[PDB]
RNA sequence: GACGACCCAUUCGAACGUCUGCCCUAUCAACUUUCGAUGGUAGUCGCCGUGCCUACCAUGGUGACCACGGGUGACGGGGAAUCAGGGUUCGAUUCCGGAGAGGGAGCCUGAGAAACGGCUACCACAUCCAAGGAAGGCAGCAGGCGCGCAAAUUACCCACUC
RNA sequence: GCUGCAGUUAAAAAGCUCGUAGUUGGAUCUUGUGGAGGGUUCCCCGCCCCUUGCCUCUCGGCGCCGGCCCGAAGCGUUUACUUUGAAAAAAUUAGAGUGUUCAAAGCAGGCCCGAGCCGCCUGGAUACCGCAGCUAGGAAUAAUGGAAUAGGACCGCGGUUCUAUUUUGUUGG
């Protein structure tokens, strides 16, 4: 309680709630829209780009590994993202200065696992999925 | 009051004529005015002041031309200083289904005041009625004024 | 789109009491302009292939109307979307049959066949009295006929029997309590009962109570009341159910009581 | 102050019943409080009560048993419309088999089981069980 | 029988007007007025009512019960998804209403249009030409280019429904 | 977080007080008895003073024997509230009916006869539809409210001032 409970206090309630909703964390990203503007995506699930150069990222402690990322610039916003390559040895199935299709990690703007600075992964290298390259259901077209 | 002409154009009642026809004290009457009035109908009362009085106005419904038909509403005076009109207010309560509380909202509207009524003051109750447009912000006219129904303006000790 | 009047009418905004389907195409007939109100009409073609099933396609109905077997109010009509409404008589003279358009107790235009004797007149409401030039009075009716020189004692909300051939009314009723009435508009429809009471207000509508002989009281606006004959004495042959109107519980009970749904 | 008279009365009888007191002192009396306690007595949750008279606002003394459990006030006073009734009756009663939300109608003050048989809604006052 | 025409009524509407109902923002608190703001008197104009417009005259109108200003990945509603009760989010899209045909403006004909599968001009585009001139508007059905994460056949036919 | 959150120390009460708007606001102005519906008092007519508060009447029905009685007409200071009516486009939703071969759907369909039945029966319900506006009933609750250096009441009268056209067949005085 600690609040008015008149029968004519609809205004003082409905204007108060509309204000104290802005302090909520979820709401403040959704409704200012600065989230979208800042994102390298337009708010689309995927996006398409062109590879710039392979890189390797050294994982945050205590784990030690090299995580074989790429760096890609996008078509639809012309700006750059550092993107993970999943499975094993799929670095080889990516070849520089071609198109790729990117996709978010699965934690909505926040780095996943022990790798820092990488919020994206890669799905298609030339209309052929990393899954099908790895399994052998399709082959890289050269 | 005896003179009500002051305009560029002559002020008169339409639907009245002035004769030159003979009388034994002529020419040609004894004030040259047979007064015009009409009833509103509906069950609202005609005032004495109109039938007695002398004024030229066309936006009043007692002497002028304008019908009252459709809605009927009330209000209260809040302000006036305008020429042959006033401002009034309508307090009411708006409900919200998300809560179960009410809250206050008001609108203000102007409405034309007859030269017949000459006893109005701020805070007097008023009743009004729907009409065809008369002006940009006038859609109504007064039909009746009433006061001494809540906080009197006078007291008896005579 | 609003640079002029529309001419199509859909099926899914069509007035619902013509009992249309929705797996035939987008359009529905549309009543053409005429004497009865668009909502209150039953277009011709719906009586002739969506009721009695003489025809099976709309082109077939056009082939009936062209040979001129159809009449309405003793004159010949030949449209497929003529707008006939309440209290008219259709007359097919190639079958020897005559119909009447009247309201069912569930509020939809039924098939009410009648004697040729009854089919020589209809009941018409008075709506307006209007003095024309040179001091002649007039009537105006809901079927929109102007009958000149009426005797002065007939007033509005009365009803008059009209001879289809000649105009020139045969009888009339003067509207009052204790006269038998049918409802024609409003949320009540087709109910029959005596007038019982009226109520007047100054402008903004007024209502008219009704009570029937089965002990139910209901009310309706003034302009949805229609007189059918003197108290407990109809001057028309009424369709079955007699405007009493049951509830759904009782109506269910009848079907399972006779245990009948075929014969 | 004391903006709600009914609200201050019932809290006393609540506190008192917990300790086990079988006589109390409630002030100020109002006619509204009398008809309240009348309904609470008929059903048998409380016993006979004595109105002391002054020339101020009166004082009341009550005889009660351990049968009462909790009587509440509902502030502000909402409306009920005999379909809103059921929504209320769920929330304020621990059971479907006992307890009585009270209210006032144009047909006078009464419990909800009775109000439904008069076929009239009204303004709700409190509850008890 | 067919046709035409005048006026009144009727039907289909149309147009103005009443009351009530609307998403975010105060790091938007005063705004509006002779480039009419509010009102009065007379006139002009218009299908009619009306500062719609003009002359003369008055000095008002609105606001902390949120005006005014700004924002909206806002066409509105009938509805849709989830849900014990109370809610929250969505609604470009088959019904109903509105607005618009590259952007602007003007206009003819007609009962009805500020029409664009009508016209006239500018601005932005783009085509043919003997270089003198001429012609154009797929947010109609298919189809193509471009854009992008993202979306079909240059098919058959008036038999049904109208 | 209205239903339904929290503020000593976990995030958190303005240093303190005054103050207009807003919100909220004490008590106070009526109970018993026969008939009728349900118990063993208690919840449509009346009675103590009241009982749907009054009259005044006059025009158009009901009466009873010129004379008399009672329904409709103004309304009970105003609202909210509550209860009933009127009024609401369809599709969708809830929901009645029907063996789509079952279902999603759909609005249909069902009966007896060789060839004589040249026909018969029946459906296409119903609910809800925020607000705001219209109608009637209730009168507790909450606002608002009647004469206080009077005016309320009765065909009580005066003085003063103004005035109606209806009828004496018509028109003037």
């Amino acid at each position: 309680m600690g609040k008015c409970r008149g029968l004519r206090t609809a205004r003082k309630l409905r204007s108060h709630r509309r204000d104290q909703k802005w302090h909520d964390k979820q709401y403040k990203k959704a409704h200012l829209g600065t989230a979208l503007k800042a994102n390298p995506f337009g708010g689309a699930s995927h996006a398409k780009g062109i590879v710039l150069e392979k890189v390797g990222v050294e994982a945050k402690q205590p784990n030690s590994a090299i995580r074989k990322c790429v760096r890609v610039q996008l078509i639809k916003n012309g700006k750059k993202i550092t993107a993970f390559v999943p499975n094993d040895g799929c670095l080889n199935f990516i070849e520089e200065n071609d198109e790729v299709l990117v996709a978010g990690f699965g934690r909505k703007g926040h780095a996943v696992g022990d790798i820092p600075g990488v919020r994206f992964k890669v799905v298609k290298v030339a209309n052929v999925s990393l899954l099908a390259l790895y399994k052998g259901k399709k082959e890289r077209p050269r | 009051m005896a003179d009500i002409q002051t305009e560029r154009a002559y002020q008169k009642q339409p639907t009245i004529f002035q004769n030159k026809k003979r009388v034994l004290l002529g020419e040609t009457g004894k004030e040259k005015l047979p007064r015009y009035y009409k009833n509103i109908g509906l069950g609202f009362k005609t005032p004495k002041e109109a039938i007695e009085g002398t004024y030229i106005d066309k936006k009043c419904p007692f002497t002028g031309n304008v019908s009252i038909r459709g809605r009927i509403l009330s209000g209260v005076v809040t302000k006036m200083k305008m020429q042959r009109t006033i401002v009034i207010r309508r307090d009411y309560l708006h409900y919200i289904r998300k809560y179960n509380r009410f809250e206050k909202r008001h609108k203000n509207m102007s409405v034309h005041l007859s030269p017949c009524f000459r006893d109005v003051q701020i805070g007097d109750i008023v009743t009004v009625g729907e009409c065809r447009p008369l002006s940009k912000t006038v859609r109504f006219n007064v039909l009746k004024v009433t006061k001494a129904a809540g906080t009197k303006k006078q007291f008896q000790k005579f | 789109m609003a640079r002029g009047p529309k001419k199509h009418l859909k099926r899914v905004a069509a007035p619902k009491h013509w009992m249309l389907d929705k797996l035939t195409s987008v359009f529905a007939p549309r009543p053409s302009t005429g004497p009865h109100k668009l909502r209150e009409c039953l277009p011709l073609i719906i009586f002739l292939r969506n009721k009695l099933k003489y025809a099976l396609t709309g082109d077939e109905v056009k082939k009936i109307c062209m040979q001129r077997f159809i009449k309405i109010d003793g004159k010949v009509r030949a449209d497929i979307t003529y707008p006939a409404g309440f209290m008219d008589v259709i007359s097919i003279d190639k079958t020897g049959e005559n119909f009447r358009l009247i309201y069912d107790t569930k509020g939809r235009f039924a098939v009410h066949r009648i004697t040729p004797e009854e089919a020589k007149y209809k009941l018409c409401k008075v709506r307006k009295i209007f003095v024309g030039t040179k001091g002649i009075p007039h009537l105006v009716t809901h079927d929109a006929r102007t009958i000149r020189y009426p005797d002065p004692l007939i007033k509005m909300n009365d009803t008059i029997q009209i001879d289809l051939e000649t105009g020139k009314i045969t009888d009339f009723i003067k509207f009052d309590t204790g006269n038998l009435c049918m409802v024609t508009g409003g949320a009540n429809l087709g109910r029959i009962g005596v007038i019982t009471n009226r109520e007047r207000h100054p402008g903004s509508f007024d209502v008219v109570h009704v009570k029937d002989a089965n002990g139910n009281s209901f009310a309706t606006r003034l302009s949805n009341i229609f007189v059918i004959g003197k108290g407990n004495k109809p001057w028309i042959s009424l369709p079955r159910g007699k405007g009493i109107r049951l509830t759904i519980a009782e109506e269910r009970d009848k079907r399972l009581a006779a245990k009948q749904s075929s014969g | 102050v004391r903006m709600n008279v009914l609200a201050d009365a019932l809290k006393s009888i609540n506190n008192a019943e917990k300790r086990g007191k079988r006589q109390v002192l409630i002030r100020p009396c109002s006619k509204v409080i009398v008809r309240f306690l009348t309904v609470m007595m008929k059903h048998g949750y409380i016993g006979e009560f004595e109105i002391i008279d002054d020339h101020r606002a009166g004082k009341i003394v009550v005889n009660l048993t351990g049968r009462l459990n909790k009587c509440g006030v509902i502030s502000p006073r909402f409306d009920v419309q005999l379909k809103d009734l059921e929504k209320w009756q769920n929330n304020l009663l621990p059971s479907r088999q006992f307890g009585f939300i009270v209210l006032t109608t144009s047909a006078g003050i009464m419990d909800h089981e009775e109000a439904r048989r008069k076929h009239t809604g009204g303004k709700i006052l409190g509850f008890f069980f």
